[PDB]
């Protein structure tokens, strides 16, 4: 829904203060992006997958420092041919959590506003996550930016300023990490079940 | 010539207005489905026009 | 209308072969080639009639 | 140099010819055979003898046995009884530059004129027509019959004219009607049924190209997979297979048509005048020269059309499949003009083809034209000599017009038919590609215990051989124990699991199963006792059931069930509109991604494996049914192999392997 890919049947949805659908379409697509839960890359060299969909092609200096930013320089630079290392179609050749690099790099190039990660860390290693609270929580950027972080890694959580625990479709609770350790509510339940 | 014309313009309109559906236009048609519409019912009417 | 029945059809049998051919490991690893094939040759009967 | 050195030779050996050493030599025919003999000797000598002959030898023969040849075919034809010829040297210069204009001219022909690829993948297509024979003997039936009803009707037609022209007769003006009209009905009967047969072997022809070739596709290696894409490989399976067959029922019905009457229309003409019908054979090297460079061509663009039609379809593949991810980055556009550049490539290779064939229809209309011309006013020459009469000349042009007709007709239809086969190159490729994979196993033993043991095992994906992912791995899974492969991204943990599953093979070492190779063992079989649970399941389109069940012959319900509650998918299932009859979608894509990976656990466990790969089975899953799902998989009589990202929820494994970089690491 933030994405714009379905309308609300009910409710508004406002991007700074005026409906989705009132944005054109480009300009939207690039000032909300979003880190899938499956992302998709496409048969190109990583260099074209980083920046698909900007009208000017970005210099090889943004697309580092977006891979920089990500944590996919490690292993892009590592490739025989680098960025112009060609993805197969289906992205076999990108093992899991370098494929979620690339969507996150791919993601940070346009410099949104809003940043949606959709359980972005679950294939991350220990450098990509450190990468990634360092851009969440650390980063000069992020007073220029809203993000709507969708995980299961408490880590990341218990950090975050807003937390909201959507149960059946229906936010159940909310507030910071400590009010709900308080309320020892479903989010404590959560917590706690590994635990029991 | 104005054959080969027709044929990539009509191929491109198809296509161009395929992507313009919505979201669920693509899960109630399925990926191979519209591929075989986009690509094989234009090139063998554009073949039987010409 | 029997134009109509045919390309739908092949469209059909294009999604079965795009389908198939595109998640291969998942196949093999469950040993269902003859499956597919099967499925493609049901769609190639109804194009035959 | 060597043209004026073999012009010089010429002229000395015909000046010697010409004097003391002709008289010597024989008068008549004989006489111009040994003059020709001696030619050729003296040349070929003070040709080998200066070292020239590399490359005007294949001149020489035909330059000095041109005349008297000629000469023995008239004497044969029209007689001996004129006047006896006269030698090559001692005559005019007339002679000897059309001799010259003569050899150039056919050793240009035969460099034009000097195809087994064609011929093999025509024979091939022909071994996929056998099963229609019974139609192509209906067919060819049907078609004579329409050709012998096909010559009555012009007599009846003509009476009609001539009654309706002269003396009216009602009788017989009816009579002719009524035999027109029967004739015309059996020969249209007959068409219509010839068509009909045709038409119905080339749609049988092209879902068998479609069946065989989609049933070799499935038989690759996953290399062949990673080496190509998905929507050429349907670009090909949707349009070669039209292109293979795509000319049956004109083509065959024109061939066929031309080759019943070109034997009689040359039987004909040749009683009338064999002088006549041997010159009319002027047009056949000119023909099938430029038949010969046009269809080298059009291959050519054939191939290269096919080739840019399957890159067209490619890019509508990636840009439908992948097209909540487009339309999130505003990239339809993108997608449009990458579609609508590849079909200008396209374009242009059709318009390069259509040129080309226009260019050689008019080429050949040009021919055509030239040679009734020339034949024309030999006939004329002939008929004023009083050879022949007006009759038999109208009468021979007729034929031999016709047989050059019939003949320009087979040979161009010969090679466009050629051309369509040979353009789909890698159809037949593919059909007859022979999988990088062992031979198939036989062993499916009642009783497995499980037991898996890597033997120094070191892997390398042969599209990257120069890059190895395993290094002598070496261990042993037991059943009854659960064994937790533990490592960082990219050390080769889900290597391991396609090699335990034989998707892949070892390049060192062995994958033993209760003491055997794993590839020794039947492919059904292997399958169904070794099972993963993948990273990122793949679902199909279809309902539930099909899904869970996906490849077992008959699947009970019970089970169905029994595995969706096991794996802890009955809980959404029973939510769904219509239970495990719900279509999934796509790729499972009206599915949340905890429901596909249940969904994936419960058709593993739907077969009772022995061995169970659950390779990031927990991942996108919430705690609950991570905790669920946490060492129940192990009944004390099966093998469990979990890999994991971390040592989470692992530490409860009987055996833990900690693998870095493709090196497996000793606790
Ligand atoms: N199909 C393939 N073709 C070529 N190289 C591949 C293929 N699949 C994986 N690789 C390479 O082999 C490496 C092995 O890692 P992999 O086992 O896929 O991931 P992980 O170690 O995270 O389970 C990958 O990182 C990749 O570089
Ligand atoms: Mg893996």
């Amino acid at each position: 829904l933030l994405q714009n890919l379905y309308q609300p049947t009910g409710g508004q949805l406002l991007l700074d203060g005026k409906p989705l659908p009132q944005y054109e379409h480009r300009y939207l697509h690039r000032q909300v992006a979003a880190v899938g839960q499956e992302p998709q890359v496409f048969g190109r060299s990583l260099q074209e997958n980083i920046a698909y969909g900007l009208t000017q092609k970005p210099t090889m200096e943004e697309i580092t420092a977006a891979a920089v930013k990500s944590g996919a320089h490690s292993f892009i630079s590592g490739l025989p041919q680098g960025y112009d290392t060609e993805v197969d179609e289906a992205g076999s050749q990108l093992s899991g959590g370098q494929r979620q690099a690339v969507a996150l790099a791919r993601a940070l190039i346009r410099k949104p506003c809003v940043l949606i990660l959709d359980d972005a860390t679950s294939a991350l290693d220990a450098n990509s996550q450190l990468q990634v609270e360092q851009l969440l929580y650390e980063s000069p950027e992020r007073y220029s930016r809203s993000v709507l972080l969708i995980t299961q890694h408490l880590s990341l959580v218990e950090q975050a300023d807003h937390i909201l625990f959507l149960e059946g479709g229906a936010i159940r609770e909310g507030g910071t990490h400590q009010q709900l350790m308080e309320k020892k509510g479903c989010y404590w339940a959560m917590v706690q079940a590994p635990a029991d | 010539n104005t054959m080969g014309h027709v044929h990539s313009h009509l191929q491109g309109e198809v296509f161009g207005a395929v992507l313009r559906q919505e979201t669920e236009f693509f899960q109630q048609n399925q990926t191979g489905n519209i591929m075989s519409r986009v690509t094989e019912d234009t090139s063998t009417l554009s073949d039987s026009l010409s | 209308l029997l134009e109509v029945q045919v390309r739908e059809s092949l469209a059909k049998s294009s999604q079965v072969a795009i389908e198939a051919l595109s998640a291969m490991p998942t196949v093999r690893s469950f040993a269902n080639e003859e499956g597919e094939a099967q499925k493609f040759r049901e769609k190639l009967q109804e194009i035959k009639t | 140099r060597p043209w004026t050195s073999l012009l010089l030779v010429d002229a000395a050996l015909l000046w010697l010819l010409q004097g003391p050493l002709g008289t010597l030599l024989p008068q008549g025919l004989p006489g111009l055979w040994l003059e020709g003999t001696l030619r050729l000797g003296g040349l070929w000598g003070l040709l080998k003898l200066r070292g020239l002959l590399g490359f005007v030898g294949t001149l020489l023969l035909p330059l000095c046995l041109a005349t008297p040849l000629t000469v023995s075919l008239r004497a044969l034809v029209a007689g001996a009884s004129r006047a006896p010829p006269a030698r090559v040297a001692s005559a005019p210069w007339s002679w000897l530059l059309v001799g010259y204009g003569a050899a150039g001219l056919s050793w240009s022909l035969w460099a034009v004129l000097s195809q087994v690829n064609n011929k093999v993948l025509m024979w091939r297509l022909l071994k996929l027509s056998r099963p229609d024979l019974p139609l192509l003997v209906a067919a060819f039936f049907f078609l004579v019959l329409a050709v012998l009803g096909e010559t009555l009707i012009p007599h009846y037609s003509g009476r009609v004219i001539d009654i309706l022209g002269g003396d009216f007769d009602p009788h017989a003006f009816a009579s002719a009607i009524f035999f027109m009209c029967l004739f015309s009905f059996g020969s249209s009967l007959s068409a219509g049924c010839r068509g009909g047969c045709f038409t119905y072997t080339m749609s049988r022809i092209n879902l068998r190209i479609r069946e065989q070739l989609f049933s070799s596709l499935l038989r690759q290696d996953l290399g062949f997979f990673q080496e190509t894409k998905t929507g050429e490989l349907n670009s090909r399976l949707s349009s070669d297979t039209t292109l293979m067959s795509n000319w049956l029922p004109l083509n065959a019905n024109v061939l066929l048509r031309s080759l019943v009457k070109v034997v009689g229309l040359y039987g004909f003409m040749l009683s009338i005048s064999p002088r006549l019908t041997l010159l009319s054979l002027l047009h056949m090297p000119f023909t099938i020269a430029a038949e010969k460079v046009y269809n080298t061509r059009h291959q050519e663009v054939l191939r290269e059309i096919q080739d840019a039609v399957a890159r067209a379809g490619q890019v509508v593949r990636e840009a439908v499949g992948g097209l909540q991810t487009v339309r999130s980055f505003g990239a339809e556009e993108h997608e449009v003009c990458r579609y609508k550049e590849a079909l200008e490539q396209c374009r242009q290779l059709y318009w390069r083809r259509d040129l080309e064939r226009a260019l050689y229809l008019l080429v050949r209309r040009v021919l055509h034209l030239g040679v009734q011309m020339l034949m024309l006013s030999c006939g004329l020459q002939q008929m004023q000599d009083g050879e022949l009469t007006q009759g038999s000349l109208l009468s021979f042009m007729i034929y031999q017009e016709s047989v050059g007709s019939y003949v320009q007709t087979l040979v161009y239809i010969y090679g466009d038919m050629l051309s369509n086969v040979g353009a789909a190159e890698k159809v037949f490729s593919y059909m007859d590609r022979q999988p990088n994979l062992p031979s198939p196993g036989t062993l499916a033993p009642t009783t497995l215990q499980g037991v898996v043991k890597f033997q120094d095992v070191s892997f390398a994906y042969p599209n990257r051989p120069d890059r190895p992912v395993l290094k002598g791995l070496t261990f042993t899974l037991r059943p009854g124990e659960v064994t937790a492969l533990v490592g960082p991204n990219g050390s080769g943990k889900s290597t391991v699991a396609a090699l335990l599953q034989n998707l892949y093979q070892p390049t060192g070492g062995q994958v033993l199963l209760d003491e055997k190779p794993i590839s020794q063992y039947e492919h059904c079989y292997l399958h169904s006792q070794v099972v993963s649970v993948g990273q990122e399941p793949v679902l199909f389109s279809g309902s539930v059931r099909n899904n869970i069940a996906y490849g077992l012959q008959s699947c009970e319900d019970d089970k169905v069930m029994a595995a969706a509650q096991a794996a802890h998918a009955d809980d959404f299932i029973q939510e769904m509109e219509h239970g495990i009859y719900t279509d999934v979608g796509e790729k499972g894509s009206q599915l949340a991604a905890g429901q596909k990976q249940r969904l994936a656990i419960a058709r593993a466990l739907v077969r009772d494996p022995r061995v169970l790969i659950l390779d990031e089975a927990t991942s996108a899953l919430d705690v609950q049914c991570e905790q669920a799902l946490q060492d129940w998989n192990s009944r004390g009589d099966r093998t469990v192999l979990v890999i994991a990202h971390r040592l989470q929820t692992v530490q409860r494994a009987h055996q833990i392997l900690v693998l870095q970089e493709g090196k497996l690491q000793k606790l």
